[PDB]
RNA sequence: GAUGCCAGCCGUUGCGGUAAUUUCUAUGCUUUUAAAUAUUAUACAAUUAUCAUAUUAAAUUGUUAAGUGCUGAUUUAACCAAUAAAAAUAUAAAUAAUUUUUAUUUGUUUUUAAACACCAUUAGGUAUAUGCAAAUAUAAAAUUAUAGUAAUUAUAAAUUAUAUUAAAAAGGUAUUGUUGCCCACCAAUUUUUAUAAUAAAAAUAACGUGCAGUAAUUAAUAUAUUUAUAAAAAUAUAUUUU
């Protein structure tokens, strides 16, 4: 998956450790995840990326002028007709629809 | 001498073990209709398979 | 912290530097710890079980000049009969370690004779002298009990073993009575005792003894003889103290443990007043009772 | 993550595992080791494909359950 | 020798690196430690660390085997009060008017077979201590995760047939209706894993 | 070593004499210099430490970087 | 429901409180604060009302509509009570935030004066001239390890 | 002899708290004698090695189940709304070795007008494998760190008083040891930089909210949905480093 499900090592210990990971190490780097998921939660991170893209060069839609949090940094140039694209469907991500297969709606999400 | 139950029951059981049959189930099921566990009754598996279908 | 300051006794003609390193210690990290002990002129050779370095002559005047040794060791025990001494369990356990000093070779020979499925013939030279020789190394010391029974069971006896075997045996498991004969002899052809007859019985009553336990002919490897980790001599197998086997019985007084010294105790390390709250003595009575 | 220890730890019970790991497996299904005396295809019989070893009840005539049976060695 | 090889006169002998480094082990096993008991990890009997253990775990339900204080039946008072259901339901507390000459007459049985039972159940431990028990030198047995190498046999086989890739995955819970009210075209009896 | 860029001793250009506290169980006043130097033609400042003394007014400095110290980050040292 | 706290403070904590404890009046709920370890009933009333005026500030662009009842302020406890507004008949009756006022304050300061005269007991916990050692780091003048100028 | 946590030594654990054999000086003393110091090159494993580079594998769908009398204190610890009775079946059987490196693939699924559950709360949503989505099962060169930041970190058995046996079995992140440690947000600082509300990371020793981890006050650990003053929690999975 495009996300990293380690954000550590955290299986570190002496070869022959008889477990995936100490619970210190997970604990530890837990600690480091519960960092990057609130910095991406809390500065409300949304990232995108779309067909006929280079798909590895990650559009930043939460560094969009329309979405933007921030106000004295400037989020990110994207062409106009792209940007029509993924903020409406930014908005459209900001409710789930009976009568469809159904979403994770959060509040963080708009 | 046969721990996991290869020898129970005797073969005419397994024939007598159908559908049909609940008067062969039932001598192997619990006061509930519960199978008594391996453990505890330990069965053939080709008289367990029989047995839950 | 109203840090606290211990300038260190420097040795003196009076309080020398062992007394003055042991005694005292500077660091108060261990200040109002706890007593501890050590061994000296003769506890500590009858701690560390350091034999005599032998000698020519005057060891062996010394050596000679012992006699019966377990019998002097009885003398002394009984000898807290008279008047002037008391009984001391002191006395009685000198004397058991002196009648218990062939325990090894017993309870050597005891597993070879009853846990050795058809061990040969005993009878025969060949397998008397790997019994000799061993049970002669395992007293003197030169040979753990493991490894010599290893010995035993491993020397070399007949060609086509098992094939001799399986024509004699049913089972595998041959009469006893050749190997324990062979055992006796073997006791008393070494004079492993000074006593002939204390040999035989050792052998005899031990296997005796356990004749009557579940599994009674079977050992765990690591237990049955020595390693690290051993069974309390009450539960070691062919050994004296398994029919002394019993436990105590207390019933505590609501003052049990403050009277820690009230009853008629025998005291070797007397009680003074700087430790003694009020005690007065193992000889006193304060409720006496009249009698002629 | 904080990058240096916190803590005065100190264990002092190193187990033979831990150090010679060329020896030992402690991973499971790693437990049947290096068995080069099989039949089958691998001497690491823990990537062998084939007889995935039963652990609780074999072993009465064989030593170990991981050991092949007496009928097969 | 004159002593047992596996101590020395400071307690127990070391004999690898862990003993030398850690030095506590070889005079400190548990509150009841005396240096009669030195690193034998049962000590006595009564005392504390005196446990036998069979393979690992240790045992503590010694008399809750013979029957005492677990399934006390005894039935030989039993099978009498049961009987008189007359010394039962009167003052259930006399010696009556009869019967409790053979409530007592039963009990002086049950009072001599319970000290036999009770020394056959002491002889037991201290036959179990010689010849079965590992003195809690073998790693336990009696949890789930002693098996760990028994339940990745049985992952690695399900993997096997999932292609040897959903080592461990394990088939997603579906619902109490699944099979029977979700709809035409969406598979109703959880798959494999490796369906998905 | 990596402001050292390879060469066994490199000069530099004294601009701040700043102290740092040292890392525990050590205790002490630490002079660390914020030093400067061109090189390759980016402009680079070496936060760097003190070890020699100082008579005259000299911001000619050869840094030469050392061990680790009671500090903690001071790769370089005087000559 | 009472919510206490202890009397040095940052404004972070004020902040984040007087919100918290807001919200909890959004939620019909019972509403107090005290502070019982109190260095002196001047830092004690100085707490309260850094907590009132974030509280209030707050609560002005929330738009909460609740009412202030007492303040039971003695030795041991210097306290606020609050009431809310349940239903928005009550609220559109009274679209009224109302708490307390300068007199008020500075009342309750002199007859908690008048009481730890009293009881002769100024503070129920005392700040420390022991000083934790504390490194500066970046620093144009020599420190000692403690944050003192070395003179 | 001075210095007294300071100044300084610092290859290095660490030293320096009024007697420093760890600083400065003096003095001797010491050496195996091209002097001292600074930066670099200087020879993985292969028989067993747990987080994200797979592949010889048998499997996929089966229409079953549960419902009307009556007058009402169930559920949990405490509340809260306000009908609740319920979902079992199938074996042989698919050959192995050779270049699928996008291909496929590893637990979010349609619908209450059908429910349990869960969440919010009296006034609802959610209520469980048709897209989407590689990912533990190890091919390995020391921790951290987006592959530039400090000099390491992880670890296991020693040691720790009460769970109705005829008194008996138990753990530690501490290392005289729970009045023990750590933990996060919360202030300045510093230093490098891939500057998403307020960027990220490295070091550190204030104040403050607390008490989040040491089986630890509703057991912890990994993954994920949601939640938020912070350590985290509800939830859904596994798993015992419980």
């Amino acid at each position: 998956r495009w996300a990293a499900k380690f954000y550590g090592r955290v299986t570190f210990g002496p070869r022959n450790y008889p477990y995936p990971s100490s619970r210190w190490l997970a604990r530890r780097f837990k600690m480091k995840k519960h960092r990057i998921i609130k910095r991406f939660r809390f500065r409300r991170y949304k990232l995108a990326a779309v067909a006929n893209l280079p798909f590895a060069k990650m559009i930043r839609v939460g560094l969009l002028p329309e979405l933007k949090s921030s106000k004295t940094k400037k989020g990110d140039d994207v062409e106009a007709d792209l940007s029509g694209r993924l903020v409406s469907a930014v908005r459209s991500s900001g409710g789930k629809k009976k009568g469809n297969r159904g979403r994770p709606k959060s509040k963080y999400q708009i | 001498k046969d721990p996991q139950g290869m020898q129970r029951p005797s073969p005419e059981v397994y024939m007598k073990l159908n559908y049909k049959n609940p008067a062969t189930i039932s001598r192997f099921l619990t006061r509930t209709g519960h199978m008594y566990p391996a453990d505890i009754l330990p069965l053939n598996p080709e008289a367990v398979a029989k047995l839950r279908v | 912290a109203k840090r606290r300051v211990i300038v260190p006794i420097h040795p003196t003609p009076n309080y020398p530097a062992h007394f003055i390193k042991a005694s005292f210690t500077t660091d108060p990290l261990k200040e109002k710890q706890k007593a501890r002990f050590s061994s000296g002129g003769e506890a500590m050779r009858e701690v560390q079980m350091i034999p005599k370095n032998l000698e020519g002559e005057r060891s062996r005047r010394e050596l000679m000049s012992r006699g019966d040794t377990e019998f002097e060791a009885l003398v002394e025990f009984i000898q807290g009969a008279s008047y002037d001494q008391l009984i001391s369990g002191r006395r009685f356990k000198k004397v058991y370690d002196k009648l218990s000093e062939n325990d090894d070779t017993f309870v050597w020979l005891c597993h070879t004779a009853m846990s050795v499925l058809n061990p040969g013939d005993v009878r025969s030279r060949l397998v008397y002298n790997h019994l000799r020789t061993l049970a002669e190394a395992v007293a003197n010391g030169e040979m753990t009990l493991r490894t010599a029974f290893r010995f035993y069971e491993s020397a070399v006896r007949s060609p086509a073993y098992r094939e001799i075997a399986k024509r004699q045996m049913e089972g595998g498991a041959a009469t006893r009575l050749a190997g324990i004969s062979a055992a006796a002899d073997v006791m008393r052809r070494m004079g492993l005792t000074r006593r002939p007859m204390a040999s035989y019985f050792e052998l005899y009553q031990r296997i005796v003894e356990r004749s009557e336990a579940m599994t009674p002919w079977g050992f765990p490897p690591l237990f049955q003889f020595e390693e690290r980790l051993s069974l309390e001599p009450r539960l070691k197998f062919f050994s004296r103290a398994s029919q002394q086997a019993l436990e105590r019985r207390r019933r505590g007084h609501i003052m049990s443990a403050y009277t820690t010294l009230q009853g008629r105790r025998i005291f070797w390390i007397p009680p003074t007043w700087n430790r003694a709250g009020r005690f007065l003595g193992p000889h006193v009575t304060l409720y006496p009772g009249m009698t002629p | 993550i904080k990058t240096l220890d916190v803590r005065e730890y100190r264990p002092l019970a190193t187990p033979i595992e831990f150090r010679f790991y060329q020896r030992y497996a402690n991973h499971p299904n790693r437990q049947s080791g290096i068995q080069f005396l099989t039949h089958y295809n691998t001497h690491q019989r823990f990537r062998v494909n084939k007889d995935y070893i039963d652990y609780m009840h074999w072993g009465k005539e064989q030593g170990q359950a991981r050991l092949p049976h007496r009928h097969q060695r | 020798r004159q002593h047992d090889s596996g101590v020395n006169q400071y307690g127990l002998k070391p004999v690898n690196a862990y003993d030398f480094i850690n030095p506590t082990n070889l005079v400190n096993f548990g509150r009841g430690t005396s240096f009669d008991n030195l690193g034998v990890r049962r000590a006595g009997r009564g005392e504390i660390d005196s446990s036998p253990s069979l393979g690992g775990s240790p045992v503590f339900t010694q008399a809750k085997l013979v029957g005492l204080s677990g399934e006390e039946q005894l039935t030989m008072c039993q099978s009498e009060t049961m009987a008189l259901r007359v010394c039962m339901a009167r003052g259930g507390q006399d010696t009556c008017e009869r019967e409790s000459r053979a409530l007592d007459a039963c009990l002086s049985r049950v009072g001599h077979l319970r000290r036999a039972m009770s020394e056959a159940c002491g002889e037991f431990n201290d036959w179990f201590i010689q010849n079965v028990s590992d003195n809690h030198t073998k790693p336990f047995q009696h949890r789930p995760h002693d098996w760990r190498h028994f339940y990745a046999q049985e992952k690695l086989v399900r993997e096997r047939q999932q292609n040897g890739h959903a080592y461990g995955r394990r088939p997603k819970q579906f619902s109490f209706g699944a099979r029977y009210v979700k709809t035409e075209g969406y598979g109703k009896r959880p798959r494999l894993p490796y369906n998905k | 070593m990596w402001f050292l860029y390879g060469c066994c001793l490199r000069f530099v250009l004294f601009v701040l004499c700043y102290y740092m506290s040292p890392r525990l169980p050590s205790s002490g006043n630490r002079r660390v210099l914020y030093a400067v130097f061109y090189l390759y033609i980016f402009v680079w400042c070496v936060r760097c430490f003190f070890c020699g003394i100082f008579i005259l007014s000299f911001a000619l400095f050869i840094i030469e970087g050392g061990g680790f110290i009671d500090l903690p980050g001071i790769k370089y040292y005087t000559r | 429901v009472d919510h206490s706290f202890r009397d040095v403070v940052d404004a972070h904590f004020v902040g984040w409180k007087s919100k918290k404890i807001v919200e909890d009046i959004k939620k019909r709920h019972p509403v107090k604060i005290t502070i019982k370890e109190f260095q002196s009933p001047e830092a004690a009333i100085g707490k309260i009302r850094e907590m009132c005026q974030a509280m209030q500030r707050y609560a002005e662009e929330k738009l909460i509509y609740h009412h202030f009842t007492s303040i039971v302020a003695n030795d041991r406890e210097v306290s606020v009570s609050f009431v809310p507004s349940l239903p928005s008949e009550k609220g559109n009756s009274w679209k009224h935030i109302k708490y307390p006022g300068e007199k008020e304050w500075a009342h309750a300061n002199k007859r908690m004066e008048e009481a730890c005269r009293k009881s002769g007991r100024y503070g129920t916990y005392v700040k420390n001239n022991m000083l934790k050692p504390r490194s500066l780091g970046q620093t144009f003048f020599r420190v000692d390890k403690y944050g003192r100028k070395i003179d």
